[PDB]
């Protein structure tokens, strides 16, 4: 119950947030952007994943 | 004092039997934890048997579910009281209301999973304030019968214990009032007579080597149950008439 | 007497020794499961949430 | 790069004070705010009542003549007693009082080392005009929160059964709240300004508190850093 | 440590013969007839037995060969 | 009436304050419900059960 | 008086450039303190050089394309955002590329400077198809702090600090006599320009220099 709520809040998208539509080199700077507060937790973003 | 009450709290507080309701109002003459002494007004007073009212409060005593039913005065010295007005709050009562628990600041949020299914998570600010620290009273009992091997004794001398285990006892073998005991301490030193040990081989060899008499008695003393603490607050000694009463009795 | 030397001994005897946890309506066979104990300052069995 | 420095301390009313801390860079406002908030709020040196010995009392589940209180509400009124100690780490105060009326902390006996920060903190009321209460309070410097169930291991031979162990809440602080707002600087555009509002019981002055807290924090970091 | 026993199931199948083989091996290491053939990390004889299974050097067949070899050395050590 | 009583206080009308985590020190998104609930200690204490 | 401090224990480098550092004797609640403090100082405010300016020989303005390059210039600069460069004893340097033929343009092909080190010479920049287009560019990086675009400064958008991830866990640690205390676990990934122990060391140096003024012994 708590874990699925944490996921459903974590993986979603609102149409306007911080860092809307920026580009990311991977998951690591996704974490550095969220935990610094520059970009929001959910904003649609092109990333590079392997 | 429940901040969100329903107004039915005063009827349950007064009209139960735990609090002390004034039967004749007046001016409060004397306030103590033991008793409350009321000077009755002139108009509410009978012509014969004049007097004043006295209300003996019930102090720390045992309830049936091992909790501590207690009464505490809520009125001060020299205060006007109405007829039918509360004077002594009982257990879980504040000022003649019904205070079953306590009111606390609550946040509804999932906090790192510690509130997973239905769990509650409490700060140390509650336990430092002792605002949920409750008082229980247990009643341990030690009976002393008459077996057909001999009668039992309540003497302080116990076989094969230390003096540090017996320093919390008196000269009569019954524990002092107000000594904090833990699990395993001896409250009532009681020994039962036994005989016919039926010792084995090499145990009988050892006895022969060291000459130690296997004693004619057995430690069946009353002990604290495994894993509690607390204070001895009240000791009673019931004795059959025709038997020597010891010193603490 | 619970002297201070027995807690290292107890941590030696726990380390890889599974205990069985059981809830009373044991309907299907996942009602009894083993675990490895981690010792707790407390009096309540801590039980993993996903289980 | 640019290091901070403390500036005006504002005792607001009596016992809670706003400590400003002006020259802080990006991010270090919230950083030092959270860090100093925690170290002030958790572990500061303070002293509280540990052992109480009332004269005519066997144990805390009892009653006394003339006192309208029970014994353990006297003990819970002594737990909230805010006191400070200058040149000792434990010291024994005492109460001797007679007559009808309130009994506050102002009636505790005189000592040059011990300062009482609230003379109106009411301990117990007396009624019968003859029932004189007389106790010996033992205050003790400490750290954090130690309940009475933890101290009783060696037990100090508690055979003087008149000793009543009180849970000692040694923490002198009650609430620490910080704001981080921008300080207008001459050439540099943004430098954050920290304001640590601190509510205490009255025993600890704020500059010494924050100096102890930053000392403890730097002592924690100097495990793998060094002197500078 | 040993969180899952999956590798020992891949070496010795049937998931139930694994218990009997590891039991026999850990008795050979607890009752002091032998000593471990893998470095122990302060594990109990249970986990050491399962680690000796996962290294492949213990199964039922190797234990039978080693036990018959000990019996032959007893027959040679009768004198 | 609860809203009009909250307007007597300085509290927000919606009854949800923004809160700061004690550890990270940074604001929770979506301000949370805090209040004063009257709670009870039931006598299923653990040391009688264990 | 129980102010017992920790001591560093085995910095476990896992493979190449990222390390797990545990720290066993910490009091109640200091684990999240040191974790949050070191975390925010590493992740937010480090002295660190990132990609400042990258000037290709045959590109006039940054909206262009090159012969043989399968991409356009913008996703190439997006690739260059992850370029990890260390500067040892300079405050300014200009290196250069020279790549000919069909193949990927690596960071190995950047010119040799004995001080400025590219920790990954395999760092792919763009690909080539022409075999007649000899790509060559000149790169200057310049030191900064945090995240800054070109809006305050071909001009290249960037990200300064050498750390890639800092994550801590606080978990209970039994002490021989003591009841229960915290244990700090900092797992940290850097880009390789700074070895991780020096990264945590500079973080603690910055924090202690911040606490230098009003704390004293």
């Amino acid at each position: 119950q708590d874990v699925v709520l944490g996921l459903y809040y974590m993986t979603r998208d609102c149409v306007n947030a911080k860092g809307e539509g920026m580009v990311l080199t991977g998951p690591k700077e996704a974490e550095r952007l969220y935990r610094s507060g520059l970009a929001s937790l959910h904003a649609r973003v092109k990333v590079r994943i392997t | 004092k429940p901040l969100v009450g329903t107004g039915m709290e005063r009827a349950v507080a007064v009209d139960s039997g735990v609090t002390a309701v004034a039967k004749r109002g007046g001016v409060v003459q004397y306030v103590d934890a033991s008793r409350i002494v009321i000077k009755v007004n002139e108009d509410e007073m009978y012509p014969g048997e004049a007097g004043i009212d006295i209300y003996n409060l019930t102090k720390y005593t045992r309830s049936n579910q091992n909790t501590c039913i207690n009464q505490m005065p809520c009125v001060s010295l020299g205060e006007p009281v109405e007829r039918g007005d509360v004077l002594a709050d009982g257990p879980s009562t504040d000022l003649g209301e019904l205070a079953l628990g306590q009111n606390m600041r609550v946040a509804f949020m999932p906090w790192n999973g510690y509130n997973f299914e239905d769990s509650i998570l409490v700060s140390e600010r509650v336990v430092q304030e002792d605002r949920f620290t409750t008082i229980h009273i247990q009643e341990l009992a030690c009976v002393s019968r008459d077996t057909k091997l001999g009668p039992e004794e309540i003497t302080a001398d116990i076989p094969n214990v230390g003096e540090a285990a017996l320093s919390k006892l008196d000269e009569s073998g019954i524990v002092y009032i107000g000594a904090e005991v833990t699990g395993g301490d001896i409250l009532v030193g009681k020994v039962t007579p036994k005989g016919e040990t039926q010792l084995t081989p090499e145990e009988k060899l050892l006895r022969a080597i060291f000459g130690e008499k296997a004693s004619d008695v057995k430690d069946s003393s009353l002990r604290v149950p495994n894993g509690v603490s607390g204070t001895v607050i009240d000791v009673q000694v019931f004795t059959r008439d025709g038997v020597e009463k010891d010193k603490r009795a | 007497r619970e002297e201070a030397v027995v807690w290292d001994i107890l941590d030696e005897v726990i380390r890889e020794h599974p205990v069985l946890l059981n809830r009373a309506p044991t309907l299907h066979r996942l009602g009894i499961q083993a675990f490895e104990p981690v010792l707790i300052e407390g009096k309540a069995i801590q039980l993993h949430p996903l289980v | 790069f640019l290091k901070p420095r403390l500036v005006d301390i504002e005792q607001v009313s009596s016992t809670h004070a706003k400590v400003t801390l002006e020259p802080l860079e990006r991010g270090f406002g919230h950083t030092l705010g959270n860090a100093l908030r925690r170290i002030l709020l958790s572990s500061m040196p303070g002293c509280a009542v540990t052992e109480v010995e009332i004269d005519g009392v066997l144990h805390e589940y009892s009653t006394k003549e003339g006192v309208q209180e029970d014994i353990l509400e006297i003990l819970l009124n002594l737990k909230g007693l805010a006191v400070r100690v200058q040149g000792k780490d434990e010291v024994i105060l005492t109460l001797n009082k007679s007559g009808i009326g309130p009994v506050t902390a102002a009636d505790i006996t005189h000592d040059g080392d011990v300062e009482i920060v609230k003379p109106q903190h009411v301990i117990c009321h007396l009624t019968d005009e003859n029932a004189s209460i007389s106790m010996r309070i033992k205050v003790q410097r400490g750290r954090g929160y130690v309940p009475a169930s933890t101290r009783i291991h060696s037990e100090e031979d508690e055979r003087p059964i008149g000793r009543l162990l009180v849970d000692a809440c040694y923490s002198p602080v009650e609430r620490i709240a910080y704001n981080v707002e921008a300080a207008r600087v001459e050439q540099r555009t943004d430098l954050d300004k920290l304001v640590i509002e601190m509510e205490t019981n009255g025993t600890i002055d704020p500059e010494e508190a924050i100096r102890r807290a930053a000392t403890i924090l730097a002592e924690q970091l100097e495990a793998f850093v060094d002197l500078e | 440590a040993r969180v899952t026993v999956q590798d020992a199931v891949e070496k010795i199948g049937n998931r139930f013969d694994l218990v009997l083989v590891a039991a026999r091996r850990a008795r050979q290491m607890q009752v002091g007839g032998k000593d471990p053939l893998v470095p122990e990390e302060n594990d109990k004889t249970t986990v050491i037995a399962l680690r000796e299974i996962e290294e492949g050097l213990i199964n039922n067949q190797i234990l039978d060969v080693r036990e018959r070899q000990e019996q032959q050395e007893q027959e040679a050590a009768e004198l | 009436e609860i809203k009009e009583l909250l307007k007597l206080g300085d509290l927000p009308t919606s009854g949800q304050i923004r809160l700061y985590d004690g550890r990270t020190g940074e604001q929770f998104e979506r301000p949370v419900t805090v209040g004063y609930m009257y709670m009870l200690k039931l006598n299923h204490l653990v040391d009688d059960k264990m």
